[PDB]
């Protein structure tokens, strides 16, 4: 029975290491994504949360009939 | 010896030389603030997918 329908002790224990790094890393993963989200969304100095501003280039950089604009 | 300006003369636009510097900050605006640095390197596919509860993909 164990020649025919199963394997080794070792195929499932390095199979539940692989899983066990996986799910580790992923956890990991989750927590750092968290913090970074909270950080850029306080500070606004990162890729995220760009809010839109005025684009510079609708000025008008001409005399205005006025010389003080 | 006085001529009278023609039709359009004295609506021309022209250069005049001065002595006086250009000035540099006529806005006496202040120092502009520094942006975000930039997006750097290559796209590498996302470490274990999206990684959204049980998805493995
Ligand atoms: C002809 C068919 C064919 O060509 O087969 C090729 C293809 C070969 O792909 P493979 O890389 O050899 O498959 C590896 C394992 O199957 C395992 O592949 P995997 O580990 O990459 O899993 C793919 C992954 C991503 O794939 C999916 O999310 C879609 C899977 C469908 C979910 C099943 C619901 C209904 C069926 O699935 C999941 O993440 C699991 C989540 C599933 C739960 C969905 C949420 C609803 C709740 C349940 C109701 O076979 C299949 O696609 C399997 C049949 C489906
Ligand atoms: C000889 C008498 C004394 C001993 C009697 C012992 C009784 C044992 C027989 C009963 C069957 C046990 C249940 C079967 C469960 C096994 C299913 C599965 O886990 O096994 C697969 C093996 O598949 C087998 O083909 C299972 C087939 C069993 C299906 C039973 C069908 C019986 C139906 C009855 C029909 C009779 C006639 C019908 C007339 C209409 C594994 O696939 P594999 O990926 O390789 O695994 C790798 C492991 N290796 C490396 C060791 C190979």
């Amino acid at each position: 029975i164990a020649r025919t329908f199963y394997d080794g002790p070792e195929k499932n224990y390095e199979k539940t290491m692989a899983i066990l790094q996986i799910e580790a890393e992923k956890a990991e993963l989750r927590l750092k994504e968290l913090e970074v989200r909270r950080l850029m969304r306080a500070r606004g100095d990162g890729p995220w949360y760009q809010y839109p501003t005025i684009d510079k280039a609708l000025i008008d950089h001409s005399p205005k009939t006025t010389p003080d604009n | 010896g006085w001529v009278r300006p023609d039709l359009g003369e004295l609506s021309k636009v022209t250069k005049v030389k001065t002595d006086r510097p250009l000035p540099e900050n006529p806005y006496h605006s202040r120092a502009r603030p520094e942006p975000n640095p930039e997006a750097e390197g290559d796209l590498k596919p996302a470490k274990h997918g999206s990684r959204l509860f049980f998805w493995t993909m």
